[PDB]
């Protein structure tokens, strides 16, 4: 759980 | 043997990615300009390194295969790998020829930051090794993109899957090393060492972010996620 890696990663 | 069509196409879209990250000249220009404190630089590193993150997590994302990857794989090399990467890409920068004197500036500026002495050494002996290298751009984005596809990662599910996404930019950064510095066989082997000498300084990260010589060490959410702090 790192929701602004995970952010990062699936947003675009 | 010389590149394919397929791997100058490879080559030229990673160096597009590559090339989005913050000017070197940008960063030198604001270390050599006026000297600061331990505490001023503490903050210059978490920006720089906050920046540094979300550039990576932009360039990992249009790596060939990445999005392919099982979601916690994912985490897992971009974790494992955003430390190496910066400073990676500190050396980069650090190699950048300045006018005269501005390298042994840049040089003391940094080495007064406030980082502890025990990490100014092995970080210095790293950066003039690698300056030593005379890697070209194209062969710090490949580097770059070989150390965010390592199969090695602490937690990767499926090393194999990885592997199968290194495998090509193992083979045309060989190949440039052949083509660029065909008067040295080993440099490419050199290359591939300075990866391991890399790991050692992800091994003490925290703690060289820990011991900087300041009172509060206050880090960015998106840097207590990827650096193993707070
Ligand atoms: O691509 C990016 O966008 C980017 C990537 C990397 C950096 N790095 C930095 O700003 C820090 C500063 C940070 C401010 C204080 C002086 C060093 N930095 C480190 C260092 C030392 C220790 C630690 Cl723990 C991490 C790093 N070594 C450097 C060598 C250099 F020649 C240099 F110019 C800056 C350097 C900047 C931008």
């Amino acid at each position: 759980d790192h929701q602004l890696l995970r952010y990062l990663l699936d947003k675009d | 043997m010389e590149l394919t069509p397929d791997q100058q196409t490879l080559l030229h879209f990673i160096m597009d990615s590559y090339n989005k990250q913050r000017m070197p000249q940008e960063i030198t220009n604001k270390i050599l300009k006026e000297a600061f404190s331990a505490e001023e630089n503490f903050l210059i590193l978490t920006e720089m390194a906050t920046n540094h993150v979300q550039v990576l997590v932009e360039f990992t994302k249009k790596l060939p295969g990445f999005q392919t990857l099982d979601h916690e794989d994912q985490i897992a090399l971009l974790k494992g790998s955003a430390v190496e990467a910066m400073f990676l890409r500190s050396a980069e920068i650090f190699n950048k020829k300045l006018p005269s004197g501005h390298s042994d500036l840049l040089e003391a500026r940094i080495r007064n930051s406030g980082i502890s002495d025990e990490y100014i050494t092995p970080m210095f002996s790293f950066y003039k090794s690698i300056g030593e290298l005379k890697m070209t751009q194209e062969e710090y984005a490949l580097l770059t993109a070989i150390v965010i596809l390592s199969p090695d990662r602490q937690y990767i599910k499926d090393r194999e899957a990885v592997e199968k996404l290194q495998e090509p930019l193992l083979d045309v950064l060989q190949k440039l090393c052949k083509i660029h510095q065909p008067e040295n066989p080993q440099h490419f082997a050199c290359l591939l060492g300075r990866l391991t000498e890399l790991r050692t300084f992800n091994h003490h990260h925290a703690e060289m972010l820990m011991s900087w010589r300041v009172n509060d060490h206050k880090f960015t959410p998106l840097l207590c996620e990827i650096w193993d702090v707070q």
